């Protein structure tokens, strides 16, 4: 068995041992990893997006792996797109996370994971700081991408 | 920060000015005035303060020249006062704007750091001299330069 506090404990360590059991316990229970009880019920972050934080050496295989539960059960295209709901980093996707942290190894696999390449963030994060801040470049991938100089 | 600035020049220009000019000045005006006290015989000019006092509209821009009718040796008195009129706000004025213009190269802009002091002084005496009354007592700033 799996709630999310297991698997965001997994995570934070890369650690794709205890997520050997993962696929065939949501096969049982059908449980998606896109459930409601699997996303912080107040960011909207899940458990790949964690591990997007969760970054070692800008690594991680948490990531492989749970990309790969999610098309075996096929929560592939909405697992890879789901976006923070929160004011702060409203509308932030995993794609968003791998250009800010400048890691094109991570780009280039959430791209061909199916990674929506127009998905705009566009909570007050990247918006002209309160100050909150900051910063703004705005929204979209791409936008991110020249601005960063990237 | 426009006020400021204005009001720490005025402050430090007075503390630094009367002793070096109010001084110098006085001794200039105190010698001719003397001088001319000794020059007339009478008339109300003859007294040291009726006679300097004269001699200080000069400095203000009410100048009268030559005021005084009464006394003896003719000119001498005018030449001795041209030279006061032309030596004193006019010798000693040039060089006073001068040092002031050498700074005005500097300080100015050393300065205004100088009023930020002042208000410092201000809000932390307010607090100690507000009966340190329940107010904040975490800093961070908001940045972002990349850098990046």
């Amino acid at each position: 068995l799996y709630d999310r506090r297991s698997i965001f404990d997994a995570v934070a360590q890369s650690n794709c041992q205890e997520l050997e059991s993962l696929l065939p316990f949501l096969q049982r229970s059908k449980k998606r990893l896109t459930d409601s009880e699997f996303k912080d019920p107040e960011t909207g972050k899940t458990c790949l997006l964690k591990a997007m934080l969760n970054l070692h050496n800008g690594q991680n295989d948490t990531i492989a792996l749970l990309l790969d539960v999610a098309r075996k059960t096929d929560s592939l295209k909405q697992f890879v797109n789901a976006s923070y709901t929160d004011s702060y980093y409203k509308g932030q996707t995993a794609l968003h996370i791998a250009i800010e942290r400048r890691n094109m190894t991570l780009v280039t696999l959430l791209v061909e994971n199916g990674a929506d390449v127009q998905a705009a963030a566009n909570g007050d994060f990247f918006k002209k700081t309160k100050g909150r801040p900051g910063f703004y470049f705005g929204e979209l991938p791409l936008s991110l991408a020249a601005c960063t100089n990237q | 920060q426009q006020m400021g600035i204005y009001a720490v020049m005025i402050e430090k220009m007075i503390l630094r000015d009367l002793c070096r000019f109010m001084f110098v000045y006085l001794v200039f005006l105190f010698g001719f005035s003397t001088a001319v006290v000794t020059l007339i015989e009478d008339g109300k000019y003859n007294s040291l303060y009726s006679t300097c006092l004269e001699l200080f509209k000069f400095t203000i821009g009410m100048g009268d020249l030559e005021f005084t009718e009464n006394y003896d040796f003719k000119a001498v008195f005018i030449i001795l006062l041209l030279a006061y009129v032309i030596l004193t706000y006019i010798l000693l004025l040039n060089m006073l704007i001068a040092l002031m213009g050498e700074t005005v190269n500097k300080i100015a802009q050393e300065s205004k750091n100088i009023w930020k002091l002042q208000r410092a002084i201000t809000i932390l005496d307010t607090e100690k001299s507000f009966l340190k009354c329940m107010r904040k007592a975490x800093x961070x700033x908001x940045x972002x330069x990349x850098x990046x």
